[PDB]
């Protein structure tokens, strides 16, 4: 009964893993499936150490074979992704289908947040509606996932210390309970402290300021340290911006950014980089190149 | 077993159908013209007693040698269509026995003429090319070429009653009384698209001998496309026989599927013609030297330009997580179809208007 | 032979399934051969002669069958009626379907008559040979060498004209082909032709424009030199291969380079002594890399074929000089390529020479800084390991092992840890232990889960080596203390290693010295180490015995059924009911 659809996702995350797309009703399923589950995550997902977290994959499937060389197999590993899976990449179909497969084969082996690029507005252009349709017809697939999108957490309390977040802080947002009081349920809005959140960006400047993007805000240690001491946090992290060196800290260790996407759209020459959070939530970081070809 | 399994080979085909009753029509409807004798003027009538799309008149009139007098005979009309009936049990072997040259058995690119012309002279949406012209002419070739292009799938030069039904092209004879605006039948008859084509062979053919050559197509898009993939063209890999090498020159016909090739890269016929030019050994996989002969010269216009042209080697891993070759470190023609992406490669190594 | 799935299969030939169709391709040998000889002719050929496949896996299958059918078309008189469909495939878009549809027509032709050749075979290659498409006359060139013994002086002649004219095609792609098919033509013209008509055909192929065609007349070159009397080659292959040799592309220089071994063995060893030798010396110190690298692959395989008398000297004298440059050599390619083959030249020169000599060229690439090439010599000792003593060695190969084994590149550890077992055998289980073991229980804890896997791995690749009671002494106590890491994925570690250990173990081993420490992590805080215990008692059940599933294990997995975790539930579930312990 459930076992007999166990093993059809076994088969669905066997097949994916040799980079070949389910069907659009396969994927139908698997979306009505992971809204079920996520409705029931709060907007910031208490997760428990130990676990692998993890930033922007962008559709390169090869790379996220290559991480999970790195830092092991799910479910063996526990982790934690930060969004931003679909779009630039050619394999954003199998790129999100995987995970997402995952998350509802392994409900607490993996946890995955929202990205600025999970949204209908971004997906548009950056290539995940275009790759969609080559794939599969028509557009559904796309408007499958673009609902389930909407269904992703935007936060996480790793052992109620460390926050993991997309994006960064909004001057909207002073506490977890202000982000839990937040309606998820929605395509991301151009403004507000649910954009800022998958937008906001760490700065050398002090204070907040207008984001250079064109959506959040930029903030700097002062903004980082009132925020953490407020919530009684070690360390944000996150993602949304390419490292060159793959992970990054920055406002005295309060903030580290972690990339996943090696050699972003086969251009800019950077690592990539996971951080590893053991037993008793202490840290660890294995920086790795692309897969070869 | 010559029971259970029944002969499933027919040389001809199969079908059911009253011969007579339309011989019959055919006879009425003759009775009345003048001597029973139909003229072009009347062979939408004629058309229409033998169960024809309205645009067959043309084929129809040409197979009983109406042409030759101006008018053709009942008898005669009527002893042509009745072997056709007899031996042409479905659409497109009756429009291939009626065009084609006999003992063929296939369809060659002057057989279409006769309809062709026809369509010409009696289309709403063509009146203004009725005069014998040479837009009248070329407009004639283009259509054929894009007939071609579409159904002759085999690169012979023989449209065969397979490829006709494989094909939507009668369905488009069909369309035509339908739609009185010639523009809406995209697939082949559109004369905007014509309009396009032929505006672009004439500003680059500057003396008007109706053939080019490389230096000419070099001038085509402010030289878009790259010198190595020109010179590519005049080598014998998507033209027929030995004159296209020797005297470095195409017809405007072949210029018609060069252009339809570079409008659109995703096509199946597309793919197979700039493969074509880019199998420099025609060994069928393209290697990385063939790869790299043509990089360069885009590295080397990037360059000019101004622009960080991506290196080979990190561009050859993007091209090959595009295209999902079936076997490693191989590229073929297959794997370029599958894609759905084959444009974005073909561009990638010589075409530069990104921008 | 019930009829009906046949004519099923039969029917499905049209069907637009795409695996249907290839299904009853497959099986055309079946369909034939129940509709007996005289329908599959009247019949099926004319029917799928008239069908287009716009797809590859069929197109082929099709023209392998029809290969096969000389019998199911009733033999030897009837085969030319297959020839009409391998035509249409000798003209299709896509090569693959044309190279396997002439591979037919080949095997095909050995059942024509003579007679049948000139009246059908031939014919059918004239019209190929005529084609209007290059991708025509491409094919035609593969069907000469196979008809041509058999038939008339008068055809011949023929023959030997419209392959000619292909030689001098007007399109490259063509005059490509016909070069790669003229060594293989030669072979069965007469050698009063193979000198009047192949020699002056193999000269201009040889001097074409494009190198795409040049490229391939030095595989001609081989083809022509095993034809020929010795006394013959010096005048009319050499200069041709002299030419080839400083030819200014380097495409055809990596030609030669890549096909000396088979000139020298065709060329006969009086001029490979006098020209070969010299030629190999430019090549090996060639402006362009790839060439270099390409000769580098060649050292031992030329040397170790000169004729013993001028052997010792000009390997001394003339090769080992320029090896000795290529050791330094600026390119990484080449030094690693000459690094997989260097030390397979010790039996040639004695031991004598070997340490003089070669050994400094060994120990210069065990410290050399580029990875590929320490790892080709460590991967390939076994030639000097037997003439000298490994144990001369070991000394050196330690330090260089140390380093690959701790590098930065996990690809490079991974690499090391690959060749280990090897390793561990040539230089033995007490310098192993004594050395090597710190090292294979290092990568068990390494950063990157990629390498702990590889390790675990290597592990069970020594127990085979070394007996389990090596094992259990020097290696299981280190596994199992692993299980009281503070960080999870080493302690999982722990229960992989002991997944692949009981395959080699056996089982009293497993039971007294493993069991317990899976046992006892049904315990830990961690969820995922529980499932995976649940796992591992699934994966190691099978060696115990039905006492202990019963009083050991069965009480465990249980327990950790009603575990407060989703997937330690699940699994330990499923470990009951595959044990049959439900
Ligand atoms: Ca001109
Ligand atoms: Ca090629
Ligand atoms: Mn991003
Ligand atoms: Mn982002």
């Amino acid at each position: 009964d459930e076992k007999v659809f166990t093993k059809e996702l076994d088969q669905w995350i066997e097949q994916l893993n040799e980079c070949k797309q389910l069907s659009e009703s396969q994927v139908k399923s698997l979306c009505e499936k992971a809204k079920e589950i996520l409705t029931k995550e709060s907007n910031v997902q208490e997760v428990r150490c130990p676990v692998t977290v993890c930033g922007d994959v962008h559709g390169q499937f090869h790379d996220l074979m290559e991480l999970f060389r790195i830092g092991g197999k799910s479910p063996d590993t526990n982790y934690l992704f930060m969004g931003d899976y679909v779009d630039r990449g050619y394999y954003s179909v199998e790129t999100v289908t995987l995970l997402v497969a995952l998350k509802v084969r392994y409900r607490e082996r993996i946890t995955i947040l929202r990205g600025n690029h999970e949204s209908r507005q971004i997906t548009q252009v950056y290539g995940f509606y275009d790759e969609c349709l080559r794939k599969y017809g028509n557009a559904n697939v796309w408007k499958y996932f673009t609902d389930l999108f909407d269904y992703l957490p935007l936060t996480a309390l790793v052992d109620g210390q460390i926050f993991c977040l997309h994006g960064g802080l909004s001057p909207s947002i002073d506490t977890l309970d202000h982000i839990r009081a937040l309606d998820r349920l929605q395509e991301v809005p151009h403004e507000g402290p649910m954009c800022d959140l998958l937008w906001s960006d760490p700065d050398d400047r002090g204070g907040w300021g207008i984001s250079p993007r064109g959506a959040g805000y930029t903030f700097g240690q002062d903004i980082s340290e009132t925020f953490n001491h407020a919530n009684g946090l070690t360390l944000v992290s996150r993602a949304h911006q390419l490292v060159m060196e793959g992970y990054n800290w920055c406002h005295d260790r309060n903030v580290v950014t972690i990339f996943s996407a090696p050699n972003y759209c086969y251009r800019c020459g950077n690592q990539a980089a996971i951080m590893e959070l053991d037993d008793t939530l202490k840290y660890s970081f294995l920086q790795f190149d692309p897969a070869p070809r | 077993s010559s029971q259970s399994i029944p002969t499933f080979y027919f040389p001809r085909g199969r079908p059911s159908v009253n011969v007579d009753a339309v011989i019959s029509k055919i006879e009425s409807t003759f009775a009345r013209f003048p001597h029973e004798r139909a003229t072009m003027d009347d062979m939408g009538l004629v058309a229409k007693a033998c169960g024809c799309p309205l645009y067959w008149k043309g084929p129809l009139f040409y197979g009983a040698g109406g042409e030759r007098t101006g008018s053709v005979s009942v008898h005669k009309f009527v002893a042509m269509w009745r072997k056709i009936l007899q031996n042409c049990h479905d659409d497109a072997a009756k429009f291939v026995h009626l065009l084609m040259s006999p003992g063929c058995n296939y369809l060659v690119q002057e057989d279409f003429v006769p309809f062709l012309q026809d369509v010409v002279n009696t289309h709403p949406g063509l009146s203004f090319l009725k005069e014998a012209s040479e837009f009248h002419s070329r407009y004639i070739t283009t259509v054929i070429q894009r007939i071609f292009y579409a159904v002759n799938r085999s690169w012979s030069g023989r449209i065969t009653c397979a490829e006709l039904r494989r094909s939507s092209f009668l369905q488009n004879v069909a369309l035509l009384e339908e739609e009185a605006d010639i523009n809406q039948l995209t697939e082949f008859f559109s004369y905007e698209h014509f309009y396009v084509i032929y505006c672009k062979f004439w500003e680059l053919d500057t003396d008007h001998d109706l053939l080019i050559d490389a230096d000419d197509l070099a001038r085509h898009n402010d030289h878009a496309l790259s010198t190595k993939m020109i010179d590519r063209i005049f080598s014998g890999a998507v033209t027929r026989g030995r004159k296209v090498q020797k005297e470095g020159k195409i017809s405007y016909a072949d210029f018609v599927w060069f252009l339809i090739s570079e409008e659109d890269k995703k096509t199946p016929t597309s793919i197979e013609y700039w493969f074509r030019c880019m199998d420099l050994d025609g060994d069928g996989a393209l290697s990385m030297f063939e790869l790299e002969y043509f990089y360069e010269e885009q590295c080397r216009r990037l360059d000019s330009m101004a622009i960080e042209a991506l290196p080979f080697q990190d561009c050859l891993c993007q091209m090959l997580d595009l295209v999902k070759p079936r076997t490693e470190g191989k590229i073929t023609l297959q794997d370029l179809k599958r894609c759905k992406l084959a444009n974005v490669f073909f561009d990638t190594f010589f075409n530069i208007e990104k921008y | 032979m019930s009829l009906y799935p046949i004519a099923v299969l039969i029917d499905e030939l049209r069907n637009e399934d795409v695996q249907l169709r290839l299904n009853s391709i497959k099986k055309l040998s079946t369909i034939a051969l129940a509709l007996g000889v005289e329908r599959t002719r009247s019949e099926l050929l004319p029917f799928l002669t008239d069908t287009i496949y716009d797809e590859d896996e069929v197109l082929l299958a099709l023209a392998e069958q029809l290969g096969t059918f000389t019998t199911l078309v009733g033999g030897p008189e009837y085969v030319h009626c297959l020839l009409p469909p391998l035509e249409s495939l000798a003209t299709v878009e896509e090569t693959v379907v044309r190279d396997k549809a002439v591979e037919s027509l080949r095997a095909i032709s050995h059942e024509h008559s003579p007679s049948d050749l000139e009246a059908h075979f031939v014919p059918l290659v004239k019209r190929l040979a005529g084609g209007d498409w290059f991708t025509s006359r491409t094919s035609a060139c593969g069907l000469f060498s196979v008809c041509y013994p058999r038939v008339s002086s008068a055809v011949k002649a023929e023959l030997r004209q419209y392959f000619r004219n292909l030689c001098s095609d007007d399109t490259p792609m063509v005059r490509r082909a016909a070069a790669s098919k003229l060594g293989e033509f030669a072979k069965v013209l007469e050698l009063d032709n193979v000198k009047s008509e192949i020699i002056p055909m193999f000269s201009n192929l040889a001097s074409d424009e494009q190198d795409s065609v040049r490229l391939l007349a030095v595989e001609a070159c081989v083809n022509i030199a095993q034809l020929l009397p010795q006394e013959d080659l010096e005048a009319l292959v050499m200069p041709t291969l002299r030419q080839a040799a400083e030819d200014k592309s380097w495409r055809v220089r990596y030609m030669v380079a890549d096909k000396f071994t088979e000139l020298q063995k065709a060329v006969g060893p009086e001029i490979t002594k006098t020209d070969l030798v010299p030629a190999f010396q430019n090549l090996m110190k060639d402006c362009e890399a790839e060439v270099r690298a390409a000769a580098s692959h060649k050292v031992k395989e030329f040397c170790e074929n000169l004729s013993a008398d001028c052997r010792e000297n000009v390997i001394m004298s003339q090769i080992l000089p320029c090896i000795k440059e290529l050791v330094s050599d600026a390119n990484q390619h080449v030094k690693s390529a000459l690094a997989s083959v260097i030390m397979g030249l010790s039996p040639i020169l004695g031991k004598d020479n070997t340490i003089e000599h070669l050994l400094p060229l060994f120990l210069a690439q065990l410290k050399d800084e580029c990875p590929e090439v320490r790892l080709n010599i460590i991967s390939n000792l076994d030639c000097v390991n037997e003439v000298i003593g490994i144990r001369q060695l070991s000394q050196s190969l330690l330090p260089a092992i140390v380093e690959l084994a701790e590098d930065a590149k996990w690809r490079v550890r991974l690499a090391i840890i690959e060749y280990m077992p090897l390793l561990a055998g040539q230089l033995g289980v007490e310098f192993f232990d004594e050395k090597l073991n710190s090292l294979c229980m290092a990568w068990l804890v390494d950063h990157v889960y990629a390498i702990r896997e590889a390790a675990t791995s290597n592990l069970k690749k020594l127990v085979e080596k070394f007996g389990k009671e090596w094992a259990h002494a020097t290696i299981i106590p280190k596994v199992l203390a692993m299980s009281g890491d503070p960080n999870y994925l080493h302690r999982m570690t722990t229960l992989f290693c002991i997944n692949v250990l009981s395959e080699v173990c056996g089982q009293d081993i497993t039971t007294k010295h493993m069991l317990p420490t899976v046992l006892r992590m049904a315990g830990d805080p961690v969820a995922n180490v529980r499932f995976n215990v649940a796992k591992s008692l699934q994966k190691i059940g099978p060696i115990l015995d039905n006492s202990t599933l019963q009083s050991e294990v069965k009480p465990i997995l249980e327990k950790l059924t009603q575990d407060q975790d989703v997937d330690v539930k699940y699994f330990a579930q499923e470990a009951l009911t595959v044990l049959s312990l439900a």
